RNA sequence: ACUCUGGUUUCUCUUCAGAUCGCAUAAAUCUUUCGCACUAAAGAUUUCCGUGGAGAGGAACAACUCUGAGUCCAAUUUUUUGAGGCCUUGCUUUGGCAAGGCUA
């Protein structure tokens, strides 16, 4: 009965993720489960550390997600 | 689940997992114990009182619910 | 558009040097070679290592089961 | 005798301002404009407290609803239907 | 579930080959059990009944928890118990000395 | 199980008795849909043209309402002068039934008729070897000729449904027959019902509240138009 | 407030807090054709947000309809508003100001008065019956006043319980009707973003005389509620159109299995709905209660001991519930209104978007300078006081708050029109009952007591002392023109102020009445109709004034056009004798004047665009393209005045100089006319010379408007002047059998059938004809007796069409009370007229001239 | 899925009923209007034919269908855990709290 979460406006969409451990994740949506697994293409990592790491396609387990700010207008 | 439907409109006191209490009129609930408290009021402690107003308080952070007073007229 | 789960078994069809994120622990990552996932997400890793913050050294493990209820970020390389 | 009285009462907040707090002690109020059967909020021009006490603005939000530890919803869905 | 059958006693299949069958012993053999659980606690006592949640009635228990002074180890003895089984780390049926 | 009991007061039929005593019935019954065909001719057009001293070609006629303005004793105002008067059509009798405030000075004790009901398009059966749900040949045909999701999309329908009543059938052997008991007259469309007097009940009221046949003579018409006469001056 | 109010589903704080929250409330028309089903829509709504108010069994409940003239015709009349609270399908609560508009084509300027105030339009559909006139012509009216639009077929019991068609060809049915409605909105509009099919979710199908209610994801959250693991939406995206249903592999595909299955439609929806209303209607008493065992509906005893209908209506209002997909369609598709604020100012306020007060109303915030806008006036019963109806687009009206309404005539400049007006009370109007409120935000509907005052048909309500800069919003556009002319005078002349009284009364009540007094104290109504002017005499009669009212014949008022170029060129010297003005009056090019009077042109365009229009599409070259100088008796009428004076003879300057009265004459030349005193139409006055003087003393104001008004007059006499008719378009539903019965009735009154052609799906024909509308009195009363009530006909105003007489021909004799022939019937239209006016018997070529 | 109401029919009485009390329609009387009143209209009253509801009383057989009430879920999203341990200050109600940094 999970209906996935309603994320179309979100669909190719430049979001800052923020992860669990005070993490934060930087990237492009490409889809998702009902589970909100995010997949993210040109993904910039962003740690507290201050310097920007870009990786590409990453999956991201809908469990540790906490927050989508979508960064570019939907 | 009787149990709280006998606590409907009563002035409860939920402590929850952080140690915050929510002094609210018991308004609805759910399977998932998420709680519609009306008018609730945060007791921390230093004490001081934060009113709110309408708190879905979600399940998940629910640790004890108590009565503080009877329901208003 | 892609569904995770298919980019997961992208990864194992890649074989890829998958980089998978730990719940609540940012200090240790782990590198591996991806075989296996199912409907939890619990992943077998051919070598896996850990990678600390502070540490950095990096502990090898061998074929692992990580567990779905523990991972947060599936990254390559 | 599937869905809820308060998942009732968040769709109803849909389109008002509501204040939810995260796990994480961060603070989001502003126009809620879609909540789901799980407390998915996506939400819009949105002020952000986090816990040391800055403040930021960030326009469109998509709070994950497990992460959420309470809304706050406005008084007028005190006289909402599904809470006679 | 491809098993949605409604005679399922697959579950004390699971307690005698699977892995809580650990614990049918000591509902059976009456063997004392230390319980490593979360808030850095042992529970050793002896488990009348279980099931697949973990939650386990354990009677006669003595429970350990130490203490920060740098740390001393204090006991408590309880009756008997009822224990939610989410909050365990490990189940330990107790070594043979002999 | 049919009627009250030995007092005789309260009858419940099945529709299956109602079908058939509606097809008993069938000769003293009009079989119209509507009550478009007493367009200008129901009671509140009978009672405006009664209180207008206007008679319906196939109505009443009664002594004035009020006295009459003689317009030969009214003086040739501005307003009813003639030669400002446009005239295409003479302003019939019925026009000032159907419109009685704008075709009328004076509209008095006058009452508005309805206007149209929308057309009963019922089809009746005539074959009831025929489907009760048939694309009848009265219909006139539809000549055939959307954002629809691909075929790919993963949208499965779960084993336990199916449409909602699968298992019943789209149409009975009486369901054609229900569907003519919702378009038959009173007391037809009725399954239950109180019981009245054989005095109060007129087997030929909705026969004179029709117009008169074509071809009738002149007797049968008067006396059409009377019975219409009395039956207005009663309601 | 806290008066007493009915029981309601909801409560009144609720009602009033979404009030506030102006992204939860929907302004939406419903608006059809006559009997298509919106006035048991809203009854069917009202029953399901007030539970103690109830339909009786075999008579339906309006709750809208509450005139008394409502009641007895059984035709609604006024637009009445019902603000309800109606929920979801996902269960939320939105606030709906819903406008009960009258489906009968004659009061459709009421129509208009809905369609200003709302964002959305539900347009209702007869399934049976289709598209019809006044469907068209609300398609037409919505898309052309800047409105979403959706559709409700209502009726789609007509298709199982009267036509008894296949579920396959009632879909057909449904699938042709949203087709119509598809072409009519391509060709009412370049866009094609606004399709409408139920797979958007704009098509709603509906029984309102059964509560049937559905879209395709109400009736998708219905198996989605007997059977759980589905999801609704994503059904019902594959629920209509040509997509079938594999039950092997479970799955919607586009090509047919087995070529005698049934679309998903048919097989999911439709089937179901026939089964229902087949077991109810055939097989209650043998079959009724398995297969609502079968649906999860539990009638009590009492209940099935009900009769067909009601039956009907229960077992519908139990197994579709609410309403949720009409709110799903109005919220989905049509606008919030702070989204349907922008199209809203943009098209109806007429200093736009981009004012500085126009951009505080795209915002629409209740915290915002007060913008109310009121388009109906709604009489109490007493008759006495008027209570003006309409939106808050900013700010917040309060009940006890001085406030500044403004008039049609107010401009920035003439700032007369206004008034302070003390607010008395706020009402948020439902039908029967009105919410007494303390204030109204922007985006509500609001009663105003005490505005009622200084303005006629439009306000717009501001505050003083602030807006100095308020514009009033347009005048209501309306879709038709008040054309049938009525001279009305009391049975008593002593009581002739009553009557003025209720005649200023009916023209606050009727959005498109004129009410006039022409030069012989002739007191004059124009309507759009018959029924139009029954319903406004009964009004007068009965309602306003108590008073006996003699009616005089139902005339219609002409135009007056030329067909060839004046003889001579016309002039005019003022009684200075300076300033001399040469018109010529030639007609206009086909088409030009349809495209001045439908706003495909406007003198508020620069003269590049205009004269651009003027040379690409009418053959004018850019010389007398760039000389428009007006554009007839308003800014948009069929007349143009154009100046060919070239500057080598004329200072063009010193002719800017008298360009705005030599304009103000011209327009109300064209206004009254040298004919009849009846509008100029389709006229091109070309200014071929104008002296002018020199000093502006001389020239100017009372010399050049009124010597301007005499060159058009001369201009257009001289030039062969003929009446024109106003032509109704009349569409007839009759059967297939009373065709030829029309064609008869409509050949004794001048009438041509364009057309008769089958409903498709129905065992009617409608049958098109145009009838002149002074041969249209008592027309449909002929058509209705004529066919024993079985042809109905509903005609509106098209066009104007030159009478087939010559209106300057003295060599006609009319005797004084018989029907003219058609070769003299411009000469009998133009002098009764003229006595009516009381003007002269006769206008001579030479009357405006200076020779004599 | 276990228990207690209420029934239905018929006869009669009493009272209310401007509700099509009647999906039918009479008569009398009075007043008014015109003719010049069965062949005529209005208004009002009354009587009849004979209703619905409620209340009450009798007597016939049904007694728990109906209207109600009392009476299968450990794998992300809630209820089968990221939980527990270290460091500084403000006060210590010397138990420790609050904030932040951590470590797992
Ligand atoms: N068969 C059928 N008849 C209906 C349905 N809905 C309404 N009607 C009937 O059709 C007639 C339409 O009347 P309304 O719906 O009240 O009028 P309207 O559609 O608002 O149009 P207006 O008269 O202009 O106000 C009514 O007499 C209803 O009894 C329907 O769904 N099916
Ligand atoms: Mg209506």
């Amino acid at each position: 009965k999970a209906h996935p979460p309603e994320l179309k406006k979100f669909m190719d969409k430049k979001l800052s993720l923020k992860l669990n451990g005070g993490r934060h994740v930087q990237g492009i949506l490409r889809g998702f489960d009902p589970f909100m697994n995010l997949v993210i293409d040109e993904c910039v990592e962003m740690a507290t550390s201050g310097q920007q790491n870009n990786i590409g396609m990453v999956v991201i387990r809908g469990n540790s997600i906490i927050m989508l700010e979508a960064l570019e207008r939907v | 689940s009787s149990k709280m439907l006998q606590h409907i409109d009563y002035r409860m006191r939920c402590i929850l997992q952080d140690g915050r209490i929510f002094i609210g009129t018991f308004k609805a609930f759910d399977k998932h114990m998420n709680l519609i408290l009306c008018d609730c009021d945060e007791f921390r402690k230093r004490e001081e009182k934060r009113v709110l107003g309408l708190v879905l308080l979600r399940g998940e952070n629910l640790v004890s619910m108590t009565v503080e007073g009877p329901p208003p007229k | 558009m892609v569904q995770p789960i298919n980019l997961i078994f992208r990864y194992l069809q890649n074989r890829s040097r998958i980089q998978v994120w730990l719940y609540e622990q940012v200090n240790m990552r782990i590198e591996g070679c991806i075989i296996g996932f199912d409907e939890y997400m619990n992943l077998v890793l051919d070598d896996a290592e850990e990678i600390h913050s502070k540490t950095k050294s990096r502990k090898q493990l061998g074929r692992i089961m990580l567990k779905g209820d523990n991972i947060t970020l599936l990254q390559s390389v | 005798m599937s869905i809820g009285v308060p998942i009732k009462v968040l769709h109803e907040a849909e389109g008002h301002i509501v204040t939810c707090e995260t796990n994480t002690g961060e603070v989001y109020r502003g126009k809620l404009i879609e909540a789901e059967d799980n407390m998915n909020c996506q939400m819009s021009n949105i002020t952000v407290t986090y816990r040391d006490g800055r403040v930021a603005q960030l326009e469109q939000v998509y709070i994950r609803g497990s992460k959420i530890r309470f809304l706050i919803l406005p008084d007028m869905l005190k006289n909402a239907p599904m809470l006679k | 579930e491809m098993t949605p059958e409604e005679l399922q006693k697959r579950e004390e299949e699971e307690f005698n080959t699977g892995p809580l069958s650990v614990l049918t012993q000591s509902v059976k053999n009456n063997t004392q059990v230390l319980i490593n659980c979360r808030n850095n606690k042992k529970l050793l006592g002896r488990v009348k009944a279980f099931d697949r949640h973990c939650n386990m009635v354990l009677e006669n228990v003595k429970e350990m928890w130490t203490e920060v002074s740098k740390p001393v180890n204090k006991d408590r003895y309880i009756s008997k118990m009822f224990l939610r089984g989410d909050s365990v780390i490990v189940v330990l049926r107790n070594p043979l000395i002999a | 199980k049919y009627v009250n009991g030995s007092t005789y007061q309260r009858w419940q039929f099945t529709l299956p008795m109602m079908s058939t005593l509606y097809r008993l019935a069938n000769q003293l019954l009009t079989d119209l849909v509507d009550d478009n065909y007493f367009y200008l001719f129901d009671l509140k057009a009978f009672f405006t043209s009664k209180a207008l001293n206007m008679a319906i070609p196939g109505g009443p006629k009664f002594e004035p309402l009020v006295r009459d303005i003689n317009l030969q004793d009214e003086d040739w105002n501005e307003f009813n002068d003639i030669n400002k008067i446009i005239i295409r059509q003479p302003i019939r009798t019925e026009y000032k039934i159907a419109f009685p405030y704008l075709y009328n000075n004076l509209p008095h004790h006058v009452h508005l008729t309805w206007y149209h009901t929308p057309n009963v398009v019922f089809i009746k059966t005539e074959d009831p070897d025929l489907p009760a749900f048939y694309f009848d040949p009265l219909i006139n045909p539809i000549s055939h000729r959307e954002p629809l999701p691909d075929d790919d999309e993963e949208f499965e329908l779960p084993e336990f449904v199916e449409p909602f009543l699968k298992d019943t059938p789209l149409y009975t052997d009486n369901t054609a027959n229900g569907i003519a008991l919702l378009w038959a007259p009173r007391p037809f469309n009725l399954r239950s019902g109180r019981t009245r007097r054989a005095l109060d009940i007129p087997l030929v009221k909705n026969w004179y509240r029709e117009h008169c046949p074509a071809g009738q003579p002149v007797k049968v018409r008067v006396s059409y138009q009377k019975l219409l006469k009395y039956y207005v001056l009663n309601a | 407030m806290e008066q007493t109010l009915p029981v309601t589903v909801y409560e009144m704080d609720f009602l009033a807090d979404l009030m506030d929250n102006s992204e939860l409330i929907r302004n939406v028309t419903l608006c059809g054709h006559l009997h298509h089903g919106k006035t048991c829509f809203v009854d069917c709504l009202i029953e399901q947000t007030h539970p103690e108010i109830r339909k009786r069994y075999d008579q339906d409940l309006c709750y809208t309809d509450i005139l008394f003239t409502e009641q007895e015709r059984g035709v609604g009349i006024k637009s009445t508003p019902v603000t309800v609270v109606l929920p979801d399908t996902k269960g939320k609560s939105y606030l709906f100001n819903i406008m009960d508009t009258p489906g009968h084509v004659n009061f459709s300027d009421e129509v208009t008065a809905g369609l200003r105030i709302s964002d959305g339009v539900v347009l209702f559909i007869d399934a049976a019956e289709g598209v019809m006139l006044n469907t068209e012509r609300l398609i037409k009216h919505a898309v052309q006043e800047r409105l979403a639009v959706t559709v409700c077929i209502n009726k789609i019991d007509r298709l199982i319980l009267e036509l008894k068609l296949p579920p396959t060809d009632a879909y057909y049915k449904l699938r042709h009707i949203v087709d119509e409605v598809n072409g009519l909105i391509s060709m009412y509009s370049t866009d094609e973003n606004l399709i409408l099919s139920p797979l958007l979710g704009n098509v709603c199908f509906s029984s309102s005389q059964y509560s049937i209610c559905f879209t395709l994801g109400s009736f998708a959250k219905i198996y989605a509620d007997t059977f759980g693991d589905i999801n609704y939406q994503e059904f019902a995206k594959r629920l209509w159109g040509d997509i079938y249903f594999n039950p092997k592999t479970r799955k919607f595909t586009k090509k047919a299995p087995t070529s005698s299955s049934q679309r998903s439609f048919v097989e999911f929806i439709l089937e179901p709905l026939y089964k229902i209303l087949a077991q109810v209607v055939g097989d209650v008493d043998t079959s009724l209660p398995r297969t609502l065992d079968e649906l999860g509906i539990h009638l009590t005893k009492e209940e099935l001991k009900l009769n067909i209908r009601p039956l009907l209506r229960l077992v519908c209002k139990k197994f579709f519930g609410e309403f949720t997909g009409f709110v799903d369609m109005c919220v989905q598709h049509i606008p919030s209104p702070k989204v349907g604020a922008k199209p809203k100012i943009e098209h109806t306020y007429t200093g736009g978007v981009d004012s500085d007060l126009g951009e505080a109303m795209s915002d629409c915030d209740p915290d915002g300078p007060l913008m109310c806008h009121t388009t109906k006036m709604y009489s109490t019963d007493d008759g006495v006081q008027f209570h003006a109806f309409g939106r808050v687009l900013s700010g917040t009206i309060h009940a006890g708050q001085p406030v500044k309404v403004l008039g049609e005539n107010y401009t920035l400049e003439d700032e007369e029109d206004s008034q302070i007006c003390t607010v008395g009370r706020l009402w948020i109007s439902v039908a029967r009952y009105h919410i007494e409120v303390n204030r109204v935000p922007a985006g509500n509907w609001v009663l105003i007591e005490g505005v009622d005052q200084p303005i006629v048909k439009t306000a717009t309500i501001t505050e003083p002392r602030g807006n100095e800069e308020a514009q009033i919003f347009r005048p209501l556009k309306f879709n038709t023109t008040s054309v049938i002319k009525i001279a009305v005078e009391p049975v008593n002349p002593s009581e002739l102020p009553k009557m003025l009284d209720g005649l200023r009364k009916v023209n606050k009540s009727y959005p498109s009445l004129t009410t006039k007094v022409e030069e012989s104290g002739e007191h004059v109504i124009l309507g759009t109709g018959e029924l139009y002017l029954d319903c406004v005499m009964h009004d007068l009669r009965k309602m306003y004034s108590e008073i006996d009212i003699k009616v005089a014949d139902p005339v219609v008022t002409f135009c007056e056009t030329v067909v060839e170029t004046s003889s001579l060129k016309c002039f005019a010297e003022t009684p200075n004798k300076k300033n001399k003005i040469t018109m010529i009056a030639e007609p206009l090019e086909k088409g030009l004047a349809e495209d001045i009077e439908n706003e495909v042109v406007q003198i508020t365009w620069n003269r590049k665009k205009l004269g651009e229009f003027f040379q690409t599409k009418y053959d004018w070259d850019l010389l007398a393209a760039r000389s428009i100088w007006a554009f007839g008796p308003d800014a948009t009428g069929p007349n143009i005045l154009v100046d060919d004076t070239l500057p080598s003879e004329v200072d063009k300057a010193l002719l800017g100089s008298v360009k705005d009265s030599i304009v103000q004459g011209f327009q109300w030349g064209t206004r009254e006319g040298p004919l009849c005193d009846e509008l100029i139409r389709n006229v091109k006055f070309k200014i071929l010379d104008a002296v002018v003087a020199q000093e502006p003393l001389h020239r100017g104001g009372g010399q050049i408007i009124p010597t301007a008004r005499r060159v058009v007059y001369s201009a257009f006499l001289m030039a062969t002047p003929r009446l024109m008719e106003p032509y109704y378009f009349v569409e007839v539903q009759a059967p297939a059998d009373c065709v030829s019965a029309v064609y008869t009735v409509l050949a004794r009154r001048r009438g041509h059938v364009t057309q008769d052609a089958p409903i498709p799906g129905s065992p009617l024909y409608t049958i098109k004809a145009f009838i002149p509308a002074i041969d249209s009195f008592g027309f449909e009363t002929d058509l209705r007796t004529h066919t024993q009530g079985q042809a109905f006909s509903l005609s509106v105003f098209h066009h104007w069409q030159i009478v087939p007489g010559d209106p300057l021909d003295k060599s006609i004799v009319i005797r004084p009370l018989e029907p003219q022939p058609a070769p003299h019937l411009a000469r009998e239209f133009m002098i009764k007229t003229r006595r009516r006016k009381g003007l002269s018997e006769d206008v001579s070529i030479s009357k405006f001239f200076d020779d004599p």
